[PDB]
């Protein structure tokens, strides 16, 4: 689940 | 902070100028017919839909208050519940049809489904929702999104979404009995909404199973979120 | 008639139409299987459901609809009642859920059925959720009123109407016993909203609950009776 | 059906 993480960033 | 102290007028005015676009499908145009085809049209829209959604979250006064954790959890569990509400949104105009996309024009297991839907873009055209009105409950569904002095930092800034759809009841000059009622309706609709997103995931991990309509690795990781 | 109840003959109504709280037919002499487990709650669904009906039967409105319509809110909304009572009943045990007197379980039993933990935290949350914004029984009736005429409403033009305007004397009924506990105007709206945003929450419990259900029913964990056989249908899995 | 019995007796 990091692909959310990484836009949010 | 600064979301705390926002009046109900500049709540509005952020939440509206943080609008995403309204995207145009894949759709061609008629001239195959459907298979899923559809769904191949649906799961690429909702895809795109996706990365203005993220950039629209950080723009809801509050959100970027929150942990980076606790912003991808909310978005984890709302996002199919936002895309909804604003197809609703969109279809208010077109009874018995719902407006995916300007090109892509849906009538009437996916039945009950746009059923649910076009009912509640039939309850919202009843209700003559505003768009100022659509837009707090856009971010309501953001920030409700579903089940701690941040749980407390998430209930203040609910509580100041809720002022301010009071606040443009009270301004559209409805008595108080009439703005207690209305908001009462609105946040009822989000049951339903919270309903046809629940059962709309269901049907995205079926697809997921069968492995016949391609998904977004983004895709992939947020219906993975909704299983574990 | 509904529309011509005062708030306080509405909160009096709702009120005398509570539901017996019964008991389970937990068995104490074995030790707990997931079937045994999901055997005690489903056997206690069935046995609610009979009094959940007499009880719909006088939420003012409700017997003015036809049959298939009170039907239909029932079969959308029975989880949900069910799970709502749940919370309720659990509010001053924190840390269990009192499905019955005799059938008090923490989040480690509950563990006992695979895939119900999930839910079981949820409605740990939920019933602490009631604790802390101090719930009060005559707000639980109203809200417990609202979700059997709302959950099925949008899926059914002068029916609903009428619905939707005996939800809005519940709402009218919420805000009277907020302004009556001394809460100001701006507090009202706020709570009424706390309290009708939670509803979306018992939504997501309810699915969530059906789709266990459907998969306890699915892999032969339980027998389901005919009523629950349907009730189960209607949320066409 | 039989929630539909249900509600008449
Ligand atoms: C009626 C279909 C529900 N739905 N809607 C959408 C959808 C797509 C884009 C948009 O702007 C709004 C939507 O509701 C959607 C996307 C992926 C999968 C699904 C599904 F749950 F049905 F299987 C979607
Ligand atoms: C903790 C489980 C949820 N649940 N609760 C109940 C339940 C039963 C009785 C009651 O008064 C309240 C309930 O939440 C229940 C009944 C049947 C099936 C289920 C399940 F969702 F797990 F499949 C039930």
């Amino acid at each position: 689940h990091k692909i959310l993480h990484r836009l949010l960033q | 902070s600064l979301a705390l102290s926002l009046t109900a007028d500049q709540m509005v005015s952020a939440l509206l100028d943080a609008e995403p676009p309204i995207l145009y499908s894949e759709y061609d145009p008629t001239r195959p017919f459907s298979e899923a085809s559809m769904m191949g049209l649906l799961t690429n829209l909702a895809d795109r839909e996706l990365v203005h959604m993220i950039n629209w979250a950080k723009r809801v006064p509050g959100f970027v208050d929150l942990t980076l954790h606790d912003q991808v959890h909310l978005l984890e569990c709302a996002w199919l519940e936002i895309l909804m509400i604003g197809l609703v949104w969109r279809s208010m105009e077109h009874p018995g049809k719902l407006l995916f996309a300007p090109n892509l024009l849906l009538d009437r297991g996916m039945v009950e489904i746009f059923d649910m839907l076009l009912a509640t873009s039939s309850r919202f055209r009843m209700m003559n929702l505003q768009g100022e009105e659509f837009v707090c409950l856009k971010s309501i569904i953001l920030l409700n999104s579903g089940v701690l002095e941040e749980k407390d930092h998430i209930h203040r800034v609910l509580d100041k979404i809720t002022d301010t759809l009071i606040h443009l009841m009270a301004k559209a000059g409805l008595t108080l009995q009439q703005q207690h009622q209305r908001l009462a309706q609105l946040l009822l609709i989000l049951s339903h909404i919270r309903h046809m997103s629940n059962k709309g995931m269901e049907h995205l991990y079926s697809m997921k199973c069968k492995n016949v309509v391609p998904l977004s690795d983004l895709l992939l990781e947020m219906l993975d979120a909704h299983r574990l």
